[PDB]
């Protein structure tokens, strides 16, 4: 019952070696989604704007599979995510260090899928000259990894749409439009791809 | 929708 | 009998395993109850607007049952919340990351009940104007699991007044209601429910 | 001999189990005294005053006791704070979490004694509205357990007295008056003493 | 009343 | 495949003991590069301005090598920075403590060479007078080691030109120059090279 | 050869319990030094001050002395601070907690002598009325034991003189003394010695 | 004035 | 270039 | 000079 997710994880986290980063002959695809939650403070002193959003992330570990018959018919379980190895998708151009708004728990499927979804809140570079107006401004940050080249881990997105539909509806800036965007770069000294996600904004305050 | 609530994206890879 | 609680204490937790988390066919019940202190700080330039509440959490394990006649007749004791298993309830519309202004220590109890009541100070989405008004402004905040449905964590609150019998005589804000309703979404997708408890406060300065 | 005393520290910490807490079999009695060093900010927008002070805090637990030729005369030590167990003394209108400036160790005598005094730094609800005048403002944040009730830990103080001989001559603000007084509250509901002991402060700009 | 302070409603979930 | 490189993260780490440092008998050279990313904030009122920057730092250990053809043809693998011994490049003129903006993963290659690029934001010491000109300011600040003379770490610059070539392009500053020289220094006193790098960066407004 | 330093630090380490700390029969003595680089931040309105300095804090220790020849000609080694014990200096009249600027690496010698420079910035109590006279203003600050009466602890000054080569040339104050100068005091009820070593130093805005 | 001095207190309960 | 992304610096030592 | 640099200062106790 509780055993027989005791005795799963037991057989999961203390048996085998921690899973040691994805590389070249065995790679990984990180699938990134943000729901947006609001866009909290402007600085037009710095250039700095602060962010609140979800950042959905998922991936699939073969050393995370396992069968349910062996296991009571369970077939999902939530752990702490500091139990499981997880992505270093670092947002590109922050500016202060990221601050964790909610517990830090995955979900673990037995086809290996695990489901993580960190709330944060980010500052990152933006101008927000005109905001006052009614165009607005548009912001930009990218996400990727921060080690590993397109040969090790492939980002991928579900949506080209930020989910907007719990975005504060009285915050002090309204969201015209919020796209995730995927990106591949290569540069001409190098074979590899770099792949990133480009979260792109555009907001004005409210009136 | 469901997909912007975590409880339920988690839940439901099938639809987030 | 001091003996007798080192006993106790180390018959529960070096012993067990730790608990894994509430399942859908064994879930939980976390009640909660807020008693509300302070609104320290609004803040019209972000509407981000500062709380200071006690919030008490209730639970039950089997895990933690005792017989009171084994282990000396004793019926309670106290222990750091880090040597228990806490649930996943969080604030759905923080805006950084909440502070703990008091120690973290559960009563537990040979039924296996838990109490455990944190000060915490918390920063949440809130539009202030009309706060200079008579007739005040309202904010809200729901607190729910973060990764457990309704299926394995069901939310229930005592009452729905919130607790103000401690609240700050000298508050730059008076308290015009306050209350803990506990509410449930379905959606089309999927049967299970989604559980949170709305705290609602209508507020005003002070005339 | 350091030899002697590395021996009584290893007898007393490592092979027996931590203590586990008071219990109503055992209760224990914390004597604070403060030591108020400065006021070092007001702010009238929040209704919060900052204070730097010495809490000297002072309890006693057999768990401690040895003789002292024994372990060739020895009948004090100091030990880091961590070491041993320690009251959970919590400031109650406090609004943002203590931050300490003084190292966290305690002396410890072969009576069993225990006594330790962090200097803090504490955020507490307060309104100074009419600081400025000759009259000045009175502050109060009471101390006292937050999980024990008085059947558990009992306060003394050893006067009522604040010792304000160290107040910073050129601070902001003079000092009036400075109590620490200890109060006891029952409710209808309940037999059990709840007890603590109230900082009162009274003060005003330097003129 | 008791289920208020924090020490007081640890020591009785009877009322809190 | 992985199984390989789990079985060469064993060999390396938990086997071997804690690398000891660089001694006079094995000195070590570590290659410092700068590619300068935002000038967030001037402060005219106390002198202090706040980068962020990406420190690219490269050594050698003997103690990092391995065969290829004895682990699957395996060439370079990355690790958590905690897991391995870091030089303590430290910026000389710091005012606060440096925040890490990135995660700190390290590249080691079968060489027994290390790369490891943490992004930061340093606040240092800067007198902005004369940026609202149109000659602007230059600031400066050098890194080196903190305990280690010339003769235990030697320092490098792959090139005198700091890399700007993702500069925030709608920041609040431009650079004008931007170099990372290495200097020698002897004292009157004393055998030892001193040796730090000094990047120096011209900037100014955006008009 | 670094086979003899790892044995020589596993043999210092690993073998022996941890020093208990000084006493009135074995004392101590520790020999403090100030190097001034930088008044940051004055503020009128709270009587805070901020500096950054490097304290070189210096003792000796008989448990860690080592014979060279038995150790392969070794003579002084770097640790992290962490693996030893280290002193309680602490300023008796800071506001915020201390903020290390440096790595805390000390470097032991083979008689047990042990050197330690943490860079750091300190916020204390300093009334800045008159900086911009001429006179310019004085602050002080004390250093000393938390915890151990000059019966244990001995402070010793090599020279009376902060050293000021290093001073930011361009801050935004500039000292005109800086002196470090030890006190004992002793009071009635009392036989010990109470030592502190007090910083002052004289200060003034940019004529 | 031995218990405005920490350093004193803790090594004189005797008074303070 | 290459040099000034760290995810291509690290693979490329040669270079950057 | 060298007893303002702690690098210098640590390699050179018998002068700083």
């Amino acid at each position: 019952s509780q055993a027989n997710l005791m005795r799963l994880k037991s057989d999961l986290f203390n048996r085998s070696p921690m899973y040691p980063g994805p590389t070249k002959d065995d790679p990984l695809t990180v699938t990134l989604g943000f729901t947006l939650q609001d866009i909290v403070k402007v600085d037009s002193s710095t250039n700095e704007v602060d962010l609140v959003y979800y950042e959905q992330q998922r991936w699939k570990l073969n050393s995370l599979m396992w069968d349910p018959n062996e296991y009571g018919n369970i077939t999902d379980f939530r752990t702490s995510a500091a139990d499981i190895w997880t992505p270093d998708i670092t947002a590109y151009s922050s500016t202060r260090p990221v601050q964790v708004l909610s517990p830090q728990i995955a979900v673990v499927t037995h086809d290996g899928s695990v489901m993580f979804i960190p709330a944060q809140r980010l500052s990152f570079m933006c101008d927000p000259t005109g905001v006052d107006s009614e165009e607005g401004v548009t912001c930009a940050v990218k996400f990727g990894s921060w080690v590993y080249s397109g040969f090790e881990i492939d980002l991928k997105t579900d949506t080209d749409q930020v989910d907007l539909s719990s975005y504060y509806a009285s915050s002090k800036y309204e969201i015209l439009s919020a796209t995730q965007t995927r990106q591949v770069q290569h540069y001409s000294c190098c074979p590899e791809p770099y792949i990133d996600v480009n979260l792109v904004v555009k907001f004005r305050e409210r009136r | 929708g469901c997909c912007s609530h975590p409880a339920c994206a988690v839940d439901h890879p099938e639809i987030c």
